[PDB]
């Protein structure tokens, strides 16, 4: 009745209105056990945009290659052995720099996936309804993403083709 | 609700409402079908005939289930007898 | 009092539903299971015979789009789960059930879901009540011709090896 994407079930009491991407999807009711929606939305946004960046380089390291022997491997799983130690520790670095910081910030904040990243200004200007609009469309995608980056990692794992 | 009782028989509240409603004559032949399709099951299974890995036979194991099933059963035909039902 | 059966009493349970009460239950099911889950599982099965009577029908006269789709629906079972069709079927099926397990639960519960509604009718072929009540009907007649139509189809299709007539 109330849940837009399974139009017979009633969405749970905690998936109303805001929160843009509410569709009133969460069959299992998980949201009846998390106190907010705030740390879930916030995990749920970093999945979406590691998705985006895990697809958008699984099809850039299938065409594009940097010019050094190192980056040559196209397969994106066994690039992640090819490539050596270094480069690896030096993004997990960079990404646990990161994430220290947006550690203290998360379980607090009333908006943990807002991190203030606008570097752009794609924002400044915005009405309230073009904002949640691009929330939406950053949710949509995001989800899209997850599921396509699982299945390409499941096709390569099960047949070797990195795509298609 | 209260499932406890201190007279002759428990209400049929404590058959859960699928056997509350089972007519006692019901219950007591299935009760007694099902146990007598058990015993020969596993009679049929073993005993009779000797175990083996080739004979295993889901029929006999699923019905030998029905064993102890038959106990839960005519408990319930006996609970449904003197509850007037 | 019954409707269907003259001879026995009208059903307690049965009283008045669109799905077409005529009071056909000498075995008092009823008064076993709540009406609305027999309900449910019956239009379930009505819906998979037909699919499964139009399906075994069809695939015994059109259906090779390929190699291994050339068999007689009756071999074709452990030939397409061996060609894996069945296992991803199976799977899209089991999510369906997974899901209508909550959708059963919601109902028998509260709710307002009356029994075999998924609010699913993309193109509006009912429009009112009247015409959901009738073709309500509809649907379960047919759904039981079909269950015993499939019913007769397999039996036939192994009690020998033939076609259409079966
Ligand atoms: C990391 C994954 C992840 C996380 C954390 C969330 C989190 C959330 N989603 Mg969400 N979603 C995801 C992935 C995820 N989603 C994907 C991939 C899709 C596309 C199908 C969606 C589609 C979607 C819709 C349409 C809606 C949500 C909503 C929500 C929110 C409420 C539901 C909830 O509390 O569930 C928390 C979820 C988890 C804790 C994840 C548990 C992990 C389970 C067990 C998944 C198991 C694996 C799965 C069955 C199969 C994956 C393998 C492969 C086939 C992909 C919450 C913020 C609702 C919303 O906006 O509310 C505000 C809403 O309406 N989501
Ligand atoms: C989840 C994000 C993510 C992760 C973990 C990786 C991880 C990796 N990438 Mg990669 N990549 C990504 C996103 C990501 N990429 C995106 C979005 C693009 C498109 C611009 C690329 C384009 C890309 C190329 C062209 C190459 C790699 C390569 C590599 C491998 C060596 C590291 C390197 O040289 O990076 C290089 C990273 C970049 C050139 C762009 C990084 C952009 C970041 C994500 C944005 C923020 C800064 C390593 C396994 C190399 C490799 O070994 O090929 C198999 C290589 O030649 N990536
Ligand atoms: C030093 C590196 C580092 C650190 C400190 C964190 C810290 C955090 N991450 Mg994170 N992350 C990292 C690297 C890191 N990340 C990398 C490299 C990726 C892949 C791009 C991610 C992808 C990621 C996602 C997708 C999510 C987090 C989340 C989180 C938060 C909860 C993590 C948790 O439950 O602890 C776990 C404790 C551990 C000790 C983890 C050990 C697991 C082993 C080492 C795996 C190998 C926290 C702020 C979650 C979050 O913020 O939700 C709001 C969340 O959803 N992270
Ligand atoms: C996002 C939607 C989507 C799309 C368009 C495809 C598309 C495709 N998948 Mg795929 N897949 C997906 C999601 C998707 N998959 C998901 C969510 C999973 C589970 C994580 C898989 C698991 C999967 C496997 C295991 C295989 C494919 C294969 C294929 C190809 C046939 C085709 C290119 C097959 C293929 O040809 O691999 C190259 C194959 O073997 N997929
Ligand atoms: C002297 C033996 C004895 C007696 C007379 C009773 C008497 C009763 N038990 Mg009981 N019980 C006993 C031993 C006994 N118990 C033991 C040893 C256990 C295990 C610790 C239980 C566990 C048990 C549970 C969990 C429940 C009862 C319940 C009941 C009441 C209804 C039983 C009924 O009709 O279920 C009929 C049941 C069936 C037809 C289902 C088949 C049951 C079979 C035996 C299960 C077989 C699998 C198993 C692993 C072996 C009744 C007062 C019920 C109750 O009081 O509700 C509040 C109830 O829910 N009993
Ligand atoms: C209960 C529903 C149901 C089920 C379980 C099946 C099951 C099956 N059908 Mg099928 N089918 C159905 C309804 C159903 N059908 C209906 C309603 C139609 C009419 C549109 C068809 C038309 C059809 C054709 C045309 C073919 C199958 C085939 C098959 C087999 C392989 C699956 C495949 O590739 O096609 C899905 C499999 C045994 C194939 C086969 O091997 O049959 C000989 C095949 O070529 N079906
Ligand atoms: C004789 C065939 C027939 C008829 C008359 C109906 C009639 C109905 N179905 Mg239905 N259904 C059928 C077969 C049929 N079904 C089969 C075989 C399936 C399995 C795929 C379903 C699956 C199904 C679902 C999942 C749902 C319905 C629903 C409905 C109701 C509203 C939709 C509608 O008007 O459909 C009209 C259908 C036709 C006119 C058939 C034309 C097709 C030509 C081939 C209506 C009472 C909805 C409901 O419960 O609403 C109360 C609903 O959510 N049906
Ligand atoms: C690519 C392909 C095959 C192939 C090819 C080529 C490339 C094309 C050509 C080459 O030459 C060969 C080859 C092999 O490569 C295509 C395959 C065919 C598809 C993709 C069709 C799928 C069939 C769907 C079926 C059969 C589903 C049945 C429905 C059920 C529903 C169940 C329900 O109970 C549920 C769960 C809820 C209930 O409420 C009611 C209902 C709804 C009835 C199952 O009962
Ligand atoms: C799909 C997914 C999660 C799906 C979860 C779903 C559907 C859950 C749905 C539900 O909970 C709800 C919503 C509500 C509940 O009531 C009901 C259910 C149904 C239970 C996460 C994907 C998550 C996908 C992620 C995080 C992708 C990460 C990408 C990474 C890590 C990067 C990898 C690479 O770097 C390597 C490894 C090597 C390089 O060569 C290549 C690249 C690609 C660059
Ligand atoms: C990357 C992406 C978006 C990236 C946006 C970025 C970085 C924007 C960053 C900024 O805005 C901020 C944040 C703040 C601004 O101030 C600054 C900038 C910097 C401007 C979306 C991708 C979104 C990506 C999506 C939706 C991908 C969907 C993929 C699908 C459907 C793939 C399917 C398949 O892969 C399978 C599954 C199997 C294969 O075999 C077959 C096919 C078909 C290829
Ligand atoms: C499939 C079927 C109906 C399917 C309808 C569907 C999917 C409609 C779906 C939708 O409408 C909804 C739901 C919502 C709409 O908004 C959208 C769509 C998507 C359009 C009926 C089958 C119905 C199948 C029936 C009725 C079977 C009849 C068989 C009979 C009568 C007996 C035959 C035999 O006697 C012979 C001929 C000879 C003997 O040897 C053998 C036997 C078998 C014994």
């Amino acid at each position: 009745a109330q849940s837009k994407a399974l139009p017979f079930l009633k969405a749970p009491a905690k998936l109303d209105g805001s929160l843009a991407g509410d569709f009133g999807f969460d069959p299992m009711g998980i949201s009846d056990q998390v106190a907010n929606l705030k740390y879930v939305r916030a995990a749920e946004l970093k999945h979406c945009r590691v998705a985006m960046l895990g697809f958008l380089g699984w099809v850039v390291q299938q065409y594009v290659h940097l010019p050094g022997e190192i980056y040559a491997e196209s397969n994106p799983l066994k690039a992640l052995t090819s490539v050596p130690l270094l480069s690896q520790i030096q993004i997990f670095l960079f990404i646990g720099a990161i994430e220290l910081a947006t550690l203290d910030q998360t379980y607090t904040a009333d908006k943990p996936w807002d991190l203030g990243f606008d570097p752009l200004n794609f924002s400044k200007g915005k009405s309230e309804q073009q904002m949640k609009d691009l929330e939406v469309k950053e949710l949509k995608n995001g989800r899209v993403a997850m599921i396509a980056i699982m299945g390409l990692i499941a096709q390569t794992l099960y047949t070797g083709v990195p795509l298609f | 609700e209260s499932t406890y009782w201190e007279g002759k028989a428990p209400p049929s509240v404590v058959l859960g409402p699928f056997l509350s409603k089972i007519p006692s004559g019901v219950l007591g032949p299935a009760s007694l079908v099902a146990l007598i399709v058990g015993s020969y099951c596993t009679h049929e299974s073993n005993i009779f005939n000797t175990l083996t890995v080739d004979t295993i036979y889901p029929a006999y194991v699923l019905g030998s289930f029905l064993t102890p099933i038959s106990w839960g059963l005519h408990v319930a035909a006996w609970i449904q007898k003197m509850n007037k039902a | 009092k019954s409707k269907a059966v003259p001879f026995l009493p009208r059903p307690a349970a049965l009283d008045g539903s669109v799905v077409g009460d005529v009071g056909f239950d000498p075995v008092g099911f009823t008064s076993w299971l709540p009406l609305s889950y027999l309900q449910e599982a019956e239009i379930k099965h009505c819906r998979i015979a037909m699919l499964a009577t139009l399906g075994w029908i069809v695939a015994d006269f059109v259906h090779l789009p390929g190699a291994v789709h050339e068999v007689s629906s009756l071999a074709a079972h452990d030939v397409a789960v061996k060609s894996g069709a069945l296992a991803q079927i199976l799977i899209w099926t089991s999510i369906a059930e997974a899901i209508s397990v909550i959708a059963i639960s919601q109902m028998l519960e509260g709710s307002g879901r009356q029994p075999g509604d998924f609010k699913f009718d993309p193109l509006n072929f009912a429009k009112d009540e009247k015409s959901l009540k009738k073709m309500q009907l509809s649907e379960l007649k047919n759904g039981r011709l079909a269950m015993l139509a499939f019913s007769g189809i397999v039996t036939q299709a192994a009690l020998t090896g033939h076609a259409f007539p079966y």
